C-alpha cells in the first residue's frame, strides 16, 4: 500500500513584477521509490503569468501549460538513484502581474513511478501568497 | 553484375528522401538518417565500377540491406516507449528509463539504438507525455 504527499514552498508574498519561484518536491512516499514524478501546479492567471520550469542538476524538468492558471511538470532522475524526498525537486516560475490578496497556490494530479515503471498516486497540497503592489 | 546493389542503393535514398527526424510519431529519431547515408555511401563505393569482385558486391548488398532495416528499426510508432505495454505513455514509462540510466543491456529501452540509455531517451519520453 502507497502513500505519499507533495511538498510546497513559496514566498509568501511578492510585488507586481516580482518573480515567485514555486518550489515542489516529495514530502514522503512511503513503501515505494520514484525515478520520475507527474504533477500539475495550479494558480490564478489574473495574479501570474507562466515564465519556465527549473532544476538543480541531478533532475531533468519539462512542463507545458495546459490552460491559464494550469502547468504540467514532469520531473526525472539524471543520477541512478532515486528523487530523494525532501528536496525541492522543481521550481515553477510565475512572475506576478496584479495584486491579489490569498491567491492560492496548488499542487494536484500527482503520481510518481518507480524503477520496474509502476505508478502511484500521492496527496496534492496547497498555500496562499500575497501579491502587493 | 551490380543491378540489385543499385536497386538497394536506390531504395536507401528513397527512404532519406522520405523521412524526417524528430519525437513525433511517423518521424525517426535523431540520427537515423545520417547513419543510413554512411551505409548508402559504404554500398555507393562497391557499385562505382572497377573491378568489384561478385563477393564484394554480395557483401555491400548483405550490409546495406542491414542498414535498411536498422533505418526502418528507429521509425517512431504510436506505442514507441510505452515499455511495460499498458497501451500508453506515462510516468511509469519515463521512471523506467531514468531508473536504467546508463544501461548497456536493456535493448528495449534503447530507443535510438546507439547502445546506451541516456538523456536521449528521457527527452523522448518527457516530449510524447507533454504533446
Ligand atoms: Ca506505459
Ligand atoms: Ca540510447
Ligand atoms: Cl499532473
Amino acid at each position: 500500500e502507497v502513500t505519499g504527499s507533495v511538498s510546497l514552498e513559496a514566498l509568501e508574498e511578492v510585488q507586481v513584477g516580482e518573480n515567485l519561484e514555486v518550489g515542489v518536491g516529495i514530502d514522503e512516499l512511503v513503501n515505494a521509490e520514484a525515478f520520475a514524478y507527474d504533477f500539475t501546479l495550479n494558480y490564478d492567471e489574473n495574479a501570474f503569468e507562466y515564465v519556465e520550469a527549473i532544476s538543480d542538476d541531478g533532475v531533468f524538468v519539462n512542463a507545458k501549460k495546459i490552460e491559464d492558471g494550469k502547468v504540467r511538470v514532469l520531473v526525472s532522475s539524471l543520477t541512478g538513484e532515486p528523487l530523494p524526498a525532501k528536496e525541492v525537486l522543481a521550481k515553477v516560475v510565475l512572475r506576478a502581474e496584479a495584486k491579489a490578496e490569498g491567491s492560492n497556490l496548488s499542487v494536484t494530479n500527482s503520481s510518481v513511478g518507480d524503477g520496474e515503471g509502476l505508478v502511484h498516486e500521492i496527496a496534492g497540497t496547497e498555500k496562499t501568497v500575497n501579491i502587493i503592489e | 553484375d551490380k543491378t540489385n546493389l543499385g536497386e538497394l542503393i536506390n531504395q536507401g535514398k528513397s527512404l532519406l528522401d522520405e523521412s524526417v527526424e524528430g519525437f513525433n510519431v511517423g518521424e525517426y529519431h535523431k540520427g537515423a538518417k545520417d547513419g543510413l547515408t554512411v551505409e548508402i555511401n559504404k554500398a555507393e563505393e562497391v557499385f562505382n565500377k572497377e573491378d568489384a569482385t561478385e563477393e564484394e558486391i554480395n557483401l555491400a548488398k548483405e550490409s546495406l540491406e542491414g542498414a535498411i532495416a536498422r533505418f526502418n528499426s528507429l521509425l517512431i510508432e504510436e506505442s514507441t516507449g510505452d515499455f511495460n505495454g499498458n497501451g500508453k505513455i506515462d510516468i511509469g514509462d519515463l521512471a523506467m528509463v531514468s531508473k536504467n540510466i546508463g544501461s548497456t543491456t536493456n535493448t528495449s529501452l534503447d530507443l535510438n539504438k546507439d547502445g546506451s540509455i541516456d538523456e536521449y531517451e528521457i527527452s523522448f519520453i518527457n516530449h510524447r507525455i507533454l504533446n
